[PDB]
């Protein structure tokens, strides 16, 4: 639901039964690595943080 | 007569006695005054699900949704009618064979089909919520007034309209039948026209998956009652349109001598 | 007629003697009067056990365990039909494929049938401690009173019930022999069915792991016993199923000719 792949609200998930709906589906996937991506920045970003300060 | 021009379900404000019950809960209410309580036990809280006060802000809010789906709607055939106009006007100097303008005439529709599409799918999200507010009005004596029946009907009917569209027939189904419950619509030749569709896609997908007979002979059975309902009421009993149904359906149906 | 109306299990309250006996024993206990005794040896006092108080105390608790176990089986049956109702009632708004249904069907299904696992386990629970209390009511003559003879044939139909769903039918076949032994409780139908599948899952091991010729035939032979019973009480002798009974009976056990 987070992702974009589901409705928050009437929960239908995506479907690639359809050409024209497996297009619309490509840039719902780059959506859903975008924020995948970001989450796994800011992880990575509090780990460096954490990795200096246990040093200091 | 308009049930929704003041756009609220009950008016709040008479017995002397009342007016004193009242006065004293309102003193004892002031003595125990404190904005941060939090009742741990949630039961009695829950009682105020029950109040007219919340059932006329969940009726408000289901308005607020209500108008919201509409507004989606309507701006939709309003651009669409815009897209047109615009199109056509504008000057096409690199157009000379009649294949271009075929090709050129489908992206206007590829364009305005992928439009509706998004109007109807945003309007039926606003519908959905609207549908929600009111199933947690819990009191029945307040389900019964005009008001409520009025939205009730407009809110079904708007969401049947849009998901039909969507071509999510079985799920129209559910909320078309709560629909005829209510007054008089079970009259209204509408609502079992898009019963005969729904359940005649039903019956195909139990035929196609080779599911259960049973299930292919209700949705069958189902789909008839209503086409036959859907005939009678607009073109009236004993009417040429209802004899040719009448034959299909005993057609399709099976009988014994 | 009622026997646990009053709720108790003899009355406890009239010769001119025995009231002068008892009279002169309360003023001895006045004499000796120290609530902080205690007995080092316990032979005494365990005399208390064949008093009526001590069963009316006893009664009263198996009597409350009975009433908790059959309120949780009771309370149970209206949550199922309740939950049943709520999920029919509840809008599936992305729910389209017959498949849909199936697997919606079937979590319900689950859900069902944990709860109705945990409510026999609650309620057995409350049963045997009902059983126990009935137990240590050494008395032999308070033991015979209708009261005690028409909670204690409760007690052990409910303990019975509730132990054969949870699938401990060899645990059955102890109690439902004392049931059988209790006024004319013998003649009940079900419960020869009971023992008719309790048996038959006693002897289904016996085969299963090899035991015991002797063990295999006991079981085999009671098997028939309770089957052969069960159907004179409910269809008679000499009728068609009583007929249909005892072939099957007499092919499974072994005869000579």
């Amino acid at each position: 639901a987070a992702l974009g792949l589901r409705n928050p609200t009437v929960l239908t998930f995506i479907s690639l039964s359809t050409a024209g709906k497996a297009n619309s589906v490509i840039g719902l996937c780059d959506d859903a690595l975008r924020v995948i991506s970001k989450q796994r920045a800011d992880l990575g970003a509090y780990y460096n943080r954490m990795e200096h300060a246990a040093k200091g | 007569v308009d049930e929704l021009l003041k756009g609220e379900l009950v008016p709040e404000n008479l017995t002397e006695d009342q007016k004193k019950k009242k006065k004293e809960i309102m003193e004892q209410e002031s003595l125990w005054k404190n904005p941060d309580f939090k009742g741990y036990n949630k039961t009695f809280q829950e009682l105020h699900q029950l109040s007219k006060t919340f059932a006329n802000n969940q009726f408000r809010l289901a308005l607020s949704n209500y108008q919201s789906g509409v507004n989606t709607i309507m701006k939709n055939r309003d651009w669409v009618e815009q897209y047109r106009k615009e199109e056509a006007e504008k000057k096409r100097l690199d157009e000379k064979w009649y294949w271009q303008k075929v090709d050129r005439k489908a992206r206007e529709e590829r364009v305005v089909y992928r439009e509706k599409m998004k109007a109807k799918q945003d309007a039926l999200n606003y519908f959905s919520k609207a549908i929600n507010h009111l199933d947690e009005i819990k009191n029945p004596d307040l389900r019964e007034r005009p008001e409520f029946k009025r939205l009730l009907s407009d809110v079904y009917r708007s969401w049947i309209m849009a998901e039909y569209d969507l071509q999510n027939l079985p799920q129209t189904i559910p909320i078309l039948e709560l629909y005829i419950e209510i007054d008089d619509n079970e009259k209204e030749y509408p609502a079992h026209k898009y019963l005969a569709s729904a359940y005649s896609f039903e019956e195909n997908m139990i035929k196609k998956t080779k599911g259960p007979d049973d299930m292919l002979f209700k949705y069958r059975y189902k789909k008839n009652v209503h086409l036959l309902r859907a005939t009678e009421l607009k073109y009236g009993k004993d009417s040429p349109e209802y004899k040719h149904i009448v034959n299909v359906i005993n057609r399709d149906e099976v009988i014994s001598v």
